[PDB]
């Protein structure tokens, strides 16, 4: 019948996140959790059929048959945990009814923020701002603005945020005027 | 595990198409699902065992063949725009609660005509001199623009080897004409490295576009928008 | 309520003689067959009208596909036992799954396998283990116990899912299953061999099949031997039975909360 | 280990001559499943005979019910003829 999950969840890197799943079904023959990375196949995470919490590394899945509820708990959150988490329930007719999924977004812990807008050679780069700032879409039809994306320089243990803006009467000093950019933003 | 083909396909409204799926795990039960934004995987057709098939939740516009113990193919007879989706093949033993093992997926796009199919234009933008001096780091930006449909795979290659550290490509592309239905796409990615790494005399941004094939008929004066690799260095 | 039970059986025969299905699977609610599937029909069909009238085509369609897959596994599992035993020719494999919903509200569940009509493996839901009767059973046991997910799934099916189905089917066929048809009991007396009087207590026309009958001397259980008759289907959904002794005697009959005494 | 069938021939209602009844033959406790049941009136097989589908026991053996409408007479001699693997020749069990 019905499987219900949050559409999207956001937690900070290193923290704990609980993805909830409630079902209204005709019978119960177990509950699955699958991980699905953007543009990849879903891969199994857990299967629960009896009441309890089963641990498997940093991921632990819990079930309450009476409460018709389950959770997937993610500990010591990593950037790599950013994926869609699919809840699925086997009913009385052994049909797998899948939930729409929960997109998990991981805000990186930005140690020393350094907001700035650099011009790269026709393209503008808003970078090094802390995970708390949001990048708004373009106003004009000729200016194209992308949303924030987290990069990891593994070697240097350095995570950063970035948004790109490009167009063909356009400048970097005006490029992100629709977005609430930090007052300390560096404009060279 | 589970092998499905093709990863991407462009079809004109009315064209026939067969997705293939094979598994060498000795699985009896096989499944064909369709993943669409905002909803959980929807079963099209399933095969409980060799010698049997049955309609799933959304079987209209499709047929299936369980050729043997390993093969289960999905047939789109007259492709419709409503069939633009991502198809997953799955397999499991026949208990009824046995874990399902999934194929890589199959991006299928059904268009009224192929006159808007366009490969990307790929441009690399060298790091800002102000970034290098202020952060002691260098960000290279890449741009795949004007492509249609959304069948691309953007990757960086540093000194012949592909990289993943300091790489970040947009999860969803950008509609270059948001008010248009046939809107073409734009996509960015960044590659960040130490200033000293950028200062040593390479860096290539590679985009794999998945378009038409030899079997696809081409009338237009412009170049056949085939499956190809567009690059910038 | 009274004690009702839900169970399904599977039968697999290797090298079957012409006109014998390779696979058969039949479901019961107490003494009543509710469902049927075999390798010839390849369809799960009802065996009771209250099953047909209350279960939508969707059920029959889904369970046919599951049974088609379950059929094939049965054939494989039997080929694997025969290989382990170094057996050739025709051999049987059986399964019995089910649950009991007692009068007091408590429940039982069971899952057992046989090979050549003899106990092979017996599931213990309380410890999640398989009791193996020999080394071939032991090899299978080690493999089945290696999938803990499956054992928990069966414990849940037997404890939770099975009982729900039984309660569902019990409402579907209440007019049949929960009915009481009292027995018609008679006592017959006859001088058999010279000096031997034989008293018979014959009961018939009763539903449910469970009936208690005994002979008592002066209201105290016979010190002697009683011969017992099998509870038998009359053919009309009612049962018949008997109890007899040699020669103050009385026949006692307990059936569905009513106690009968027939003095001689 | 093959178990030979237990054959029980009886009437639905206490029998009385000249009164319509039903002659039953309960074949049970046999293993394997392959069985052949026929009801006979003076040695000849009764063509109009209804029966239950093969049934299953907790002990792994099988059972069947074969029946037919009949009016018992002093002259008429009824029987149940069963054949199983355990039987060297079909077993004819006469009704009492
Ligand atoms: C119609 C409901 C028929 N069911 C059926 C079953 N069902 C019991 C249970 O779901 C199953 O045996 C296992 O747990 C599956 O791995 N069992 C059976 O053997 N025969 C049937 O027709």
């Amino acid at each position: 019948q019905n499987i219900d999950q949050p559409t999207e969840m956001t937690a900070t890197e290193g923290a704990i996140v609980q993805i909830n799943c409630t079902y209204q079904t005709s019978g119960f023959n177990g509950l699955f959790w699958y991980q699905q990375h953007a543009g990849e196949a879903p891969t199994f995470l857990s299967y629960n059929v009896l009441d309890g919490l089963e641990e498997k590394g940093r991921f632990s899945s819990f079930l309450s048959r009476s409460k018709g509820y389950s959770y997937l708990l993610l500990k010591e959150l990593q950037m790599k945990d950013s994926a869609s988490y699919l809840c699925a329930v086997v009913d009385s007719n052994y049909q797998l009814i899948w939930g729409a999924g929960t997109k998990l977004i991981i805000k990186p812990d930005i140690q020393n923020p350094d907001p700035a807008v650099y011009q790269l050679r026709s393209v503008c780069l808003f970078t090094d701002f802390d995970s708390q700032t949001n990048v708004s879409q373009s106003k004009d039809s000729d200016v194209y603005i992308t949303d924030k994306c987290v990069l990891d320089m593994r070697s240097m243990d350095f995570k950063s945020n970035s948004a790109v803006a490009w167009s063909n009467d356009f400048a970097c000093a005006n490029a992100f005027n629709n977005s609430i950019i930090p007052e300390d933003t560096f404009f060279p | 595990g589970v092998t499905q083909t093709p990863k991407f396909q462009v079809l004109k409204t009315g064209q026939s198409m067969t997705l293939q799926c094979a598994q060498d795990m000795n699985h009896n039960s096989m499944y064909w699902y369709r993943q669409d934004p905002g909803m959980g995987l929807r079963l099209i057709y399933y095969s409980a065992s060799e010698g049997t098939t049955d309609k799933g939740e959304v079987p209209n516009g499709y047929n299936v063949s369980r050729l043997n113990k390993r093969e289960f193919s999905l047939r789109l007879e007259s492709a419709a725009p409503s069939q633009t989706s991502v198809y997953f093949c799955a397999s499991s033993p026949p208990g009824g609660t046995d874990t399902q093992y999934f194929g890589e997926g199959s991006r299928l796009t059904v268009l009224e005509d192929l006159k808007n199919v366009f490969p990307p234009e790929v441009a690399v933008f060298e790091p800002s001199e102000a970034e290098i001096s202020h952060t002691q780091k260098a960000t290279l930006v890449c741009l795949a623009t004007g492509f249609y449909p959304d069948h691309v795979e953007l990757s960086w290659w540093v000194n012949g080897k592909e990289v993943h550290s300091g790489v970040c490509t947009d999860p969803q592309p950008l509609k270059e004409q948001p008010a248009l239905n046939d809107s073409r796409y734009a996509l960015s990615s960044r590659l960040r490295v130490s200033a000293t790494f950028w200062q040593n005399p390479h860096f290539r941004c590679q985009v794999q576009f998945y378009g038409l094939s030899e079997n696809d008929e081409w009338t237009q004066d412009r170049a056949k928008p085939v499956t190809q690799i567009v690059s910038a260095e | 309520m009274r004690t009702h039970s839900l169970r399904y059986f599977r039968l697999g025969v290797s090298d079957p003689i012409h006109g014998v299905p390779e696979f058969i699977s039949v479901g019961y609610v107490d003494s009543h067959p509710i469902t049927t599937y075999d390798s010839v029909t390849r369809q799960k069909e009802p065996r009771a009208p209250w099953m047909a009238e209350n279960l939508a085509p969707d059920h029959w369609e889904r369970y046919t596909q599951l049974l088609r897959g379950w059929q094939q596994m049965f054939k494989v599992e039997l080929k694997r036992l025969q290989r382990h035993y170094n057996h050739s020719g025709s051999h049987t494999y059986q399964r019995m799954i089910g649950c009991e919903l007692l009068e007091d509200g408590s429940t039982t569940g069971f899952l057992q396998y046989a090979y050549d009509g003899q106990d092979f493996l017996i599931f213990n839901k309380d410890t999640l283990s398989w009791l193996a009767v020999d080394n071939v059973a032991h090899t299978i046991k080690q493999a089945w116990e290696a999938n803990q997910h499956e054992l928990l799934y069966q414990k849940n099916w037997l404890e939770e899912e099975c009982i729900a189905w039984l309660k569902r089917f019990l409402e579907y066929g209440k007019d049949t299953l929960q009915r009481t048809e009292p027995p018609l009991v008679r006592v017959n007396r006859k001088e058999t061999f010279p000096g031997v009087t034989a008293l018979f207590c014959k009961a018939h026309g009763f539903y449910p099949p469970e009936i208690y009958m005994t002979w008592m001397k002066n209201g105290e259980e016979i010190v002697q031997e009683i011969d017992y008759g099998d509870i038998l289907p009359s053919g009309d959904g009612t049962y018949q039975a008997w109890a007899s002794i040699e020669l103050l005697y009385s026949c006692h009959v307990e059936h569905s909360g009513v106690h009968m005494v027939l003095q001689v | 280990i093959q178990r030979t069938p237990k054959i029980q021939v009886y009437s639905r209602h206490p029998a009385e001559n000249g009164k319509s009844n039903f002659l039953n033959c309960y074949v049970s406790g046999f293993h394997p499943s392959d069985i052949e049941v026929d009801l006979l009136k003076n040695g000849e097989r009764i063509e109009k005979v209804e029966h239950s589908d093969l049934s299953f026991s907790k002990d792994w053996s099988f059972y069947l019910l074969y029946y037919t409408e009949f009016t018992p007479t002093e002259k008429d001699e009824y029987a149940c003829r069963v054949n199983h693997v355990t039987l060297s020749q079909p077993k004819i069990v006469k009704w009492d």
